[PDB]
């Protein structure tokens, strides 16, 4: 996920003399230069947004050439993709040989390969954007390459789903955290409302696990907006008003937790309960209140920029209609 | 990109274990030929990888010239384990501090908790510790033989049965001591003597050996 | 240069006014402001060599002629020197990742004429050192 | 005595000339640059 | 060593050029009044390694380092087969430190005996007393002015 | 000031109070004095060891450098 | 009272690895070395010169810096 | 003790060895800044920064051998399968997304935390300044004055010209700098 | 022509460099060594073709530029030849506060 | 069957007399890159070094101007020399050299590189013309 990060650096000054008379200014353009869209210590770096501490320009010593070095520590604006991370827009460049190539067109650069020994994938073709889910590989991010390197897939549903138990209550501290994440959905629920309905609507029908009866009954849109689907059974709890009422000390978290098939999955919506009603085939992950909160916000996070990401790449239907065999497994395996 | 300039603050010295070249070995020696025609025959020691000694070829590994290349190491798996022959006398003075059956250490290690550290290994092997009982598996130790054929092989002496310790076998009984025992014996946890048997012995970059040394 | 000039006859009026017509142009030449100019640096500033190849071509827009090696290139849109033929075929080389020996054999067709360096005939620069064969 | 088709190595700044069947003629001045006893391989 | 090209150029190539450009490298002869590192071994004191200003033979039947007899003390030398290496700084650093940190004069105390390391050796000891004594075998120590002048 | 350094000019501060004693300054003025002292203590800071000499190697060489006359008066 | 011999050195600088290789028998110092993990800070002469690097003494031992404030004040 | 790689060995319980690390480590590998966010947290759990660890696997403690060292062991078979399961789900969290947010974003305080924690002459000295000053349009010795002119003093003394501390004279050497800078 | 272990203690007791510097490097094989200064071993960088690696630790590669001469890069791969790791630990970077 | 160049076997006598616990963590083993350190500048009233520049770093300060003006030479001289050793050893003696001497006093072990900023317009040269 995009985010900032703080650098520590050594720069080379070829011109210590003129390379001052403006320092920040010359120190922003060559961290600009060197390390902007480049991975570097375990990110990407997409732009640089400012020196905190800097080192004098010092002089080497070491060589008779006269330059300066300088030691730079600057804040800079990343991307850290991570697995089961969603990208609504891979093209793909490379299809023989049975590697299955591809290519992220969304802000985060990541080259995915995607494994063709599966029967899922070589489906794809050359210039074909569809969108992929990272697999638990980690990206492998290769400092000073262009892009990063990730294993996925094409995105399936995943009727798998995880239960968590939770014996351990939250704090003040843990849920001031967690609003930053509650921040981040807000921001994304807000963005949501531009998007074209009828594009979020077959999309979101795309990709999920059972089947809504033809993309017109009721009119889910969440951010507030209280719809729902399937409801196979039982009541879906808002996490954004537990959260927020979280750090009025106005509630308990203790219980069993989980996001099944059934909720929609985009949603600030899970179960608060405490028998695992729920028929899934893993035994229940015993955590704190912190693990589970913040698995379930990632995921509604991923999710809701998976939709709106798919909303931006396709903003047509001729693009839907090229692709020609994107629309149909997916639909396939329900 | 842009390797900042730098300059060295200090100097760290260990022993280079198999697992420390398997990590610093940019290929794996597997064939016995030397050069393809006018090439460097892939696999071999004067591969390209281990670094460029010719003008007639770059390095590959650091796309360089000779001139520019500094030369990179290379893996020989070796089917069978060497010991470190620049150690061999501490390999003499582990084995003959640590019971050769479960790896506990014979002395008494609260003995030597008095001494200096580069000290108390020195003066655990001093002692005798022939014939002692083992307190965890009830095991004699043997005398630790050194072959006074060669530099580096060692023989089990246990009341007269004669035994070869060849490296494999060293190795199991090296493998067998704790991180505690060797700090309480005044080593360091990077000094622990299961780096003192080689499976994967280190060929030097071509940058040390030109087109005799490679013979 | 006075001493120069009586010691010479018609041809030291000559010498005088290539004398001048030579400093004219050097200093236009120091003027000049073509687009090469920043084009011919970054290809000689180390850079990648995928880059390198792209800026080349970016050099051989601006060709006025297409010379094996005969002589100079002139930038097309301001006329003066733009590029040695040796340059293109070492650049080729340097993209081609060939080895030194290679680019010694392969440049042995500029050279010119213990210094143990080759020259370009047409632009007198290093091409490449023989000291010893190893 | 090499030739440029001989070259693949010819020396920068020899002078090659001077070599009489590969051999410099007794009694000629020979300079720092001068190619005495021309040899090929090959 | 042309910077636009960032490689150097040899000087009969260059035959149009006319001039030089700002930022080119100019690799020139070893001219009188340069610094250069005079260095007899073994160098076993401070002052054996002198920096003196080069003062270019033109003869070219002069194959020797020559070098005044007082600056001998420096390096312990003497000139009966003594072989010296000779270094000219070509750098701007190493030049700026060879006049400024290595010059000979730096040298002229020694940093072992607190004391001058140079003076009249030989043929200058003998003359200055043969200059300054009183008298000689023909008489009054004396000159005319035509001889005086001839002194300096 | 530290002790050491108090210690340190000792012998400079003894030959100074001898060679400006008030017998010996009779026919010196005020501001000749301070043109004197100025140039005392100008020829002082002259005098510093420079920081980052490499004084070991000096000793080294001013000490090894009269072995060899010590060995050639070994006869002796 | 330390000898000038290599135990004289042992006893002054026993972590300077690099100056006791350089100093004599370097086979056993850098023996002792990787067995006991020694770190060999760089200082002095003999341990900058066997890393490839220059003694921070004389003209090095002092570095120099820019004057930023004069050279934007004074271009 | 020790056993060999492959070794057979029968296993009783399991011990979980709760390494306990200062922040000051947690700061190092921050401030080194490239190692990836599942050591990060497993050395923030090591400190007392976040309790992961802790949160997962202290509810299979079952607390019957001790010996010495804090940690959680399991002794029964059930034991094991819970905690090999709460071990899988917490590795698995310290690898995922939400975990690496976490722990990228407690170093990025932690980091800003700290680097925003970080932050009259004398008469005849008078009159020999004045000496310089017009010296200084004739020779490189641009005057400035400290409180015992010590820079002064070495610029009287590379010129020659001491003599002004003591002689009026100023004017007589004062032309000579101007027939050398002339010359 | 060789600058022995004399003529370098005699440069470096006049405290020169600059000119041990010179000689030793530029006149000499002085090069270019690149370290990770994350586990201090030799690293792999190129300008020209994009390589900016370390077969140490991979991700955590900060190469360094450090001076260093081909007759060190030989000695210390020597050294690790016989099974003796050479790590370097680099100068920490310095930061004036802000 | 005779070989005459033999290696001379090559013999070392005199030995050196230097005189929980689990397998490793992420900070015992390993952490090589040293903790950066904060650039404790003293205050210019309480710095103790010369105010008079030594040889060495008056040298030095030359070279390094010298060494920029080599690829610069954008100068605040007035006077107009033909060399950049004489045009920084002016700029030296005029004060306008756009340099400064750091003197580092000590590297504490908390992380402090406590240093000496000296300004070297405002020292004493030691150095001839
Ligand atoms: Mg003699
Ligand atoms: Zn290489
Ligand atoms: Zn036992
Ligand atoms: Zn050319
Ligand atoms: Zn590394």
């Amino acid at each position: 996920m995009i985010d900032q990060k703080i650098f520590e650096t050594t720069l080379n000054i070829d011109d210590p003399t003129n390379f001052c008379t403006n320092v920040e200014a010359h120190l922003l353009k060559e961290l600009e230069n060197i390390y902007v869209g480049k991975c570097f210590k375990n990110s990407f770096i997409l732009n640089i947004t400012g020196v905190i501490q800097r080192s004098p320009c010092f002089i080497m010593r070491t060589n008779n050439s006269g330059r300066g070095y300088m030691h730079v520590r600057f804040s800079a604006v990343v991307s850290y993709l991570n697995a089961f991370d969603l990208i609504a827009a891979v093209k793909i460049i490379k299809n023989d040989s049975n590697i299955i190539l591809g290519e992220s067109l969304l802000t985060e650069p990541v080259t995915i390969v995607i494994p063709s020994s599966e029967s899922q994938n070589n489906v794809a073709e050359v210039g074909q954007i569809v969108p992929v889910q990272l697999a638990n590989s980690s990206v492998y991010y290769i400092p000073g390459r262009q892009q990063a390197s990730a294993t996925g897939s094409i995105f399936i549903p995943k009727h798998t789903f995880s239960v968590y138990h939770v014996q351990e209550e939250l704090t003040q501290e843990q849920a001031l955290n967690l609003t930053k994440l509650v921040n981040i959905i807000e921001m994304l629920l807000e963005s949501r409302s531009k998007k074209d309905f009828k594009q979020i609507c077959f999309f979101e029908k795309l990709y999920y696990t059972y089947s809504i009866s033809s993309d017109e009954i009721l009119d889910l849109k969440i951010w507030k907006g209280p719809k729902g689907k399937e409801m196979s059974r039982l009541k879906p709890c808002n996490v954004l008003s537990f959260l927020y009422d979280a750090l009025k000390n106005k509630n308990s978290s203790l219980g069993f937790w989980a996001r099944p098939p059934n909720l929609l999955k985009s949603s600030p919506l899970a179960y608060q309960q405490d028998q695992n009603s729920f028929n899934a085939t893993e035994l229940p992950i015993i955590c704190s209140a912190e693990v589970m909160f913040v698995t379930l916000l990632k995921e509604i996070i991923n999710y809701l920029q998976f939709i709106n990401d798919l909303c931006d790449t396709f903003n047509n239907e001729q693009l839907i209609k090229r692709h020609e065999n994107i629309w149909m497994l997916i639909e396939q395996r329900k | 990109m842009e390797a900042g300039y730098a300059e060295i603050a200090a100097v760290q010295f260990n022993i280079a274990g198999d697992n420390d070249h398997k990590r610093q070995g940019v290929m794996e020696v597997t064939i016995s030929n030397l050069f393809e025609g006018t090439l460097p025959a892939e696999g071999g020691i004067y591969d390209a990888r281990m670094g460029t000694t010719d003008h007639h070829y770059k390095c590959i590994t650091c796309s360089h010239q000779r001139k520019q290349c500094m030369g990179h190491p290379g893996i020989l798996q070796m089917h069978a384990p060497v010991l470190q022959p620049l150690f061999i006398a501490e390999i003499r003075r582990w084995l003959r501090v640590i019971c050769l059956n479960c790896g506990a250490p014979i002395v008494d290690l609260k003995r030597y908790e008095h001494l200096i550290r580069p000290k108390r290994l020195i003066e655990a092997a001093s002692s005798q510790t022939e014939g002692k009982q083992c307190y965890v598996c009830k095991a004699v130790h043997p005398k630790i033989v050194k072959d006074s054929e060669d530099y580096f092989t060692f023989w089990a002496d246990q009341q007269g049965k004669i035994d070869k310790l060849y490296p494999q076998i060293i190795r199991e009984i090296f493998s067998r001591v704790t991180y505690d025992t060797v700090v309480k014996l005044g080593r360091s946890k990077n000094s622990h003597p299961e780096k003192l048997v080689l499976k994967a012995i280190q060929i030097p970059p071509i940058s040390i050996r030109p087109g005799d040394i490679n013979n | 240069p006075n001493s120069i000039l009586q010691e010479v006859k018609q041809e030291a009026e000559l010498i005088t006014t290539e004398y001048l017509n030579i400093k004219k142009q050097w200093e236009l030449q120091e003027k000049n402001a073509c687009a090469h100019l920043k084009l011919v640096k970054q290809l000689r500033s180390g850079l990648q060599y995928a880059e390198l190849l792209k800026v080349l071509e970016s050099i051989r827009v601006l060709y006025k002629e297409k010379n094996n090696t005969t002589n100079w290139n002139l930038c097309k849109a301001c006329g003066f020197k733009l590029l040695c033929p040796h340059v293109d075929m070492l650049i080729q080389l340097q993209a081609a990742e060939a080895s030194y020996d290679t680019m010694r054999t392969k440049l042995m067709k500029f050279s010119g004429i213990l210094i143990y360096s080759y020259f370009c005939k047409i632009c007198g620069e290093e091409l490449a050192h023989f000291i010893q064969e190893d | 005595k090499p030739d440029p088709l001989i070259t693949k190595n010819l020396k920068p700044g020899a002078n090659y000339e001077k070599l009489v069947d590969g051999f410099v003629p007794v009694g000629t001045v020979v300079k720092k640059g001068d190619i005495i006893i021309g040899k090929v391989a090959k | 060593y042309k910077q636009i090209t960032q490689s150097v150029h040899d000087i009969e190539g260059l035959k149009q050029d006319f001039r030089l450009e700002v930022g080119d490298i100019l690799y020139r002869d070893v001219v009188t009044g340069d610094v250069a590192f005079f260095n007899r071994q073994p160098s076993l004191e401070r002052s054996s390694i002198g920096v003196h200003r080069i003062v270019v033979l033109e003869n070219p039947k002069i194959s020797t380092f020559q070098m005044n007899v007082s600056a001998c003390a420096w390096y312990n030398a003497d000139f009966d087969g003594d072989q010296m290496n000779l270094w000219v700084p070509w750098s701007v650093m190493s030049r700026v430190e060879a006049e400024l940190l290595c010059s000979v004069r730096n040298w002229f105390i020694s940093t072992k005996s607190s004391g001058p390391v140079n003076g009249q050796v030989q043929d200058s000891t003998v003359g200055s007393f043969l200059l300054t004594r009183t008298n000689t075998p023909m008489g009054k120590n004396v000159m005319n002015k035509l001889h005086a002048m001839g002194l300096f | 000031i530290p002790v050491y350094l108090k210690r340190a000019a000792s012998l400079m501060r003894m030959l100074i109070r001898i060679e400006l004693a008030t017998v010996k300054t009779l026919n010196i003025t005020c501001e000749q004095m301070s043109a004197i002292l100025d140039l005392i203590r100008l020829q002082y800071t002259q005098s510093l060891i420079n920081y980052g000499e490499a004084v070991g190697i000096l000793a080294a060489q001013s000490v090894s450098e009269p072995l060899t006359q010590y060995m050639l008066d070994s006869h002796h | 009272v330390t000898s000038l011999e290599k135990a004289g050195l042992n006893a002054r600088e026993p972590s300077n690895v690099l100056l006791r290789m350089a100093l004599s028998s370097p086979v056993q110092v850098l023996t002792d070395a990787a067995v006991d993990s020694a770190v060999n800070p760089i200082y002095g002469i003999a341990a900058p010169t066997l890393m490839g690097s220059v003694p921070r003494i004389g003209t090095m031992y002092s570095d120099i810096i820019m004057d930023e404030k004069y050279i934007t004040e004074n271009y | 003790l020790a056993v060999p790689a492959e070794a057979p060995i029968e296993i009783y319980g399991l011990k979980l060895r709760l390494k306990t690390f200062s922040p000051q480590c947690f700061m190092r590998m921050a401030e080194i800044g490239s190692f990836s966010p599942e050591t990060l947290g497993y050395v923030a759990s090591g400190a007392n920064l976040t309790n992961f660890i802790r949160v997962f696997m202290k509810c299979v403690d079952q607390e019957t051998w001790k010996k010495n060292g804090e940690g959680v062991v399991v002794t029964t078979k059930e034991n094991i399968i819970q905690f090999t399961h709460q071990y899988i789900e917490l590795y698995k969290f310290l690898r995922s997304g939400g975990h690496s947010w976490l722990i990228n974003r407690l170093a990025e305080e932690m980091v800003h935390r700290k680097l925003d924690r970080e932050d009259e002459p004398e008469e005849n000295i008078k009159r020999v300044i004045f000496f310089l000053k017009e010296l200084s349009t004739m020779y490189s010795v641009s005057p400035v004055f400290t409180s015992g002119y010590m820079p002064l003093l070495y610029d009287l003394y590379r010129a020659g010209y001491l003599e002004v501390l003591w002689n009026p004279v100023e004017q007589k050497f004062l032309q000579h700098a101007e027939q050398r800078e002339k010359e | 022509l060789r600058l022995g272990e004399m003529e370098h203690w005699v440069l470096t007791a006049q405290g020169a460099m600059q000119t041990i510097i010179e000689k030793s490097h530029d006149d000499s094989d002085g090069c270019i060594s690149y370290i990770c200064r994350n586990c201090g071993e030799p690293a792999i960088y190129n300008a020209s073709h994009p390589i900016y690696k370390c077969m140490n630790c991979d991700v955590q590669a900060d190469i360094g530029m450090v001076d260093s001469r081909r007759s060190s890069i030989v000695f210390q791969h020597e050294m690790r030849a016989a099974n003796v790791n050479i790590t370097s630990v680099l100068s920490p970077r310095v930061f004036q506060p802000a | 069957l005779i070989m005459d160049d033999l290696v001379e076997e090559y013999v070392e006598t005199e030995e050196e007399n230097l005189v929980e616990i689990v397998e490793s963590p992420s900070i015992c083993e390993g952490f090589v890159q040293a903790s950066s350190q904060t650039l404790v500048i003293i205050p210019d009233n309480e710095r103790i070094t010369s105010n008079v520049l030594t040889t060495f770093e008056a040298t030095r300060l030359v070279a390094v101007r010298a060494q920029q003006l080599a690829i610069n030479g954008s100068t605040m001289l007035k006077k107009k020399y033909s060399s950049p050793i004489d045009i920084a050893k002016q700029e030296l003696f005029n004060r306008k050299i756009p340099l400064l001497v750091m003197r580092c006093i000590k590297v504490t072990p908390e992380g402090q590189k406590i240093v000496e900023i000296w300004n070297p317009r405002e020292m004493g040269i030691p150095l001839l013309d």
